């Protein structure tokens, strides 16, 4: 899983090297940023159902057609599965934040998303709708601090560039 | 390859759980003890050819039959393949302590080690006393308790960090025994 500490060890390992100063200077950066990403993580972990709901609703307020027969929110089992994907993705954004590396979002949510949504006829636009709304809801003393908001906001931009 | 933090999200995923306040509190202590962990890795790495020449020479003065014909550290190719192997174990020990997690060692070093060792004929009973001396050396370098070499750190407690290095060395023994 890509993180700061995984990316220096694999590289040192590739070179058959013991860890050196650049590897110890790198891990210290992880520790300087830990406070601000664990803060965001805590806040989404605490009130996540509230933001996933919001977020789900937003795709359907933008793309009402999904409710039509033959489409991906034609019935409630399906609509329920859409909100469950926004929770799956937000649990992966909480995971990315604790790890301080996109490896969790990369392995479990991004890899193969493109093949699964094409075969099952799920529009990437509709997932982008959700994440833009979730991203832009953030009020950066209200909901969390400024630098934890940097962590939240662009942990979500990483997902949006992945689908687009 | 996983670290301390991805260990907690691997564990949270399985239960379909976001990372919880308590898990989140285990991680804060590792943030708190972050400067000491770098010092602990620094002392091993800076005395790294020492830990290994003494590990391998210890094994030898304890079993001279190793440098006898048919003993596996007999010929120079062989003496060298074993210092090389001890050099590999310590480096994955150093990696694991940097990560706060054993998986790089498990995957990238210890997977296949007893097996390969059976085939080459190298004596796993003498391998274990090289690793035990290494442990005894590493534990006391991060504790600044080395006989010949003392360093100047700001004082505090590092026994927790000593316990996991011992534990990474113990893993290695367990896997070839
Ligand atoms: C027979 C010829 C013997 C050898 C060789 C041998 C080796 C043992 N080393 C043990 C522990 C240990 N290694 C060192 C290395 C060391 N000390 C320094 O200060 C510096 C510098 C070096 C590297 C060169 C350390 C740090 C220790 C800890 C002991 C100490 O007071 O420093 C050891 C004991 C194993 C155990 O506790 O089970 C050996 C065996 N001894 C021979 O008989
Ligand atoms: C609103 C966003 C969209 C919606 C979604 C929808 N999801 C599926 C099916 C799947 N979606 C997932 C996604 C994940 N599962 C995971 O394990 C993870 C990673 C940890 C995620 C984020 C997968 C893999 C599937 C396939 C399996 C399944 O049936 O759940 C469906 C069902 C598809 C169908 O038509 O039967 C739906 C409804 N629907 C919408 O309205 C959106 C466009
Ligand atoms: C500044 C962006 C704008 C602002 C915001 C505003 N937010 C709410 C209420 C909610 N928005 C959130 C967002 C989150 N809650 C969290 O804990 C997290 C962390 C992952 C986020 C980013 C949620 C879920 C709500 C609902 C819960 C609640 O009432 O607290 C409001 C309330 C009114 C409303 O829903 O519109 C406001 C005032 N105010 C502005 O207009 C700003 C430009
Ligand atoms: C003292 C430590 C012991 C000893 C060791 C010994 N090792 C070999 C040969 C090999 N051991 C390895 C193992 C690894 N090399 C790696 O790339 C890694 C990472 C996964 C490890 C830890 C391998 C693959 C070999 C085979 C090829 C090679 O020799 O490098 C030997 C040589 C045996 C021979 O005669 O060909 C020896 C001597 N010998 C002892 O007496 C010890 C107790
Ligand atoms: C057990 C290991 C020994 C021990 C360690 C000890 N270290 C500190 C304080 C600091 N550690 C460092 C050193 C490094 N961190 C880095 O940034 C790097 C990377 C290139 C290194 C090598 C630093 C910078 C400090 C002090 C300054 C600061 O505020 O960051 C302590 C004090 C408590 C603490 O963890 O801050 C201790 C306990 N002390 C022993 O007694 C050991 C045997």
């Amino acid at each position: 899983m890509k993180s700061v500490i995984t990316t220096t060890i694999s590289a040192a390992d590739a070179a058959g090297r013991y860890p050196s100063t650049s590897d110890l200077q790198s891990v210290q950066g992880n520790i300087q940023r830990a406070a601000a990403r664990l803060e965001a993580a805590e806040k989404l972990g605490s009130n996540h159902e509230a933001v996933v709901k919001e977020a789900g609703d937003a795709c359907f307020s933008k793309y009402g057609y999904n409710k039509n027969p033959g489409e991906a929110g034609e019935n409630q089992e399906k609509i329920n599965k859409c909100y469950r994907d926004i929770d799956h993705y937000m649990r992966l954004i909480n995971y990315t934040l604790v790890v301080g590396g996109t490896g969790p979002l990369d392995e479990w949510g991004i890899a193969g998303a493109r093949e699964v949504y094409r075969t099952l006829n799920l529009p990437s636009a509709a997932y982008i709708a959700a994440f833009v709304f979730t991203r832009d809801r953030l009020c950066i003393p209200r909901d969390m601090s400024a630098q934890a908001g940097v962590e939240f906001c662009t942990a979500l931009d990483y997902l949006i560039n992945s689908l687009s | 390859m996983l670290d301390a933090f991805s260990r907690v999200v691997v564990n949270s995923d399985s239960k379909a759980a976001y990372v919880s306040g308590s898990d989140l509190q285990a991680l804060k202590t590792f943030i708190n003890d972050g400067n000491k962990r770098l010092d602990a890795v620094n002392y091993i790495v800076s005395n790294s050819s020492c830990i290994v020449s003494d590990a391998i020479s210890g094994m030898i003065c304890e079993n001279p039959g190793l440098i006898t014909p048919g003993g596996n550290c007999y010929t120079n190719r062989r003496m060298a393949a074993c210092l090389r192997d001890g050099e590999i174990i310590l480096r994955y020990v150093s990696y694991a302590l940097l990560a706060g997690d054993a998986s790089v060692l498990e995957d990238r070093c210890l997977n296949g080690l007893k097996e390969t060792y059976i085939a080459l004929g190298v004596p796993t009973n003498s391998t274990v006393r090289a690793v035990s001396i290494m442990k005894a050396a590493a534990v006391c370098f991060i504790s600044n308790t080395a006989s010949q070499r003392k360093v100047e750190v700001i004082e505090g407690d590092c026994s927790a960090l000593a316990s996991e290095v011992a534990s990474y060395c113990d893993r290695v023994v367990a896997a070839v025994s």
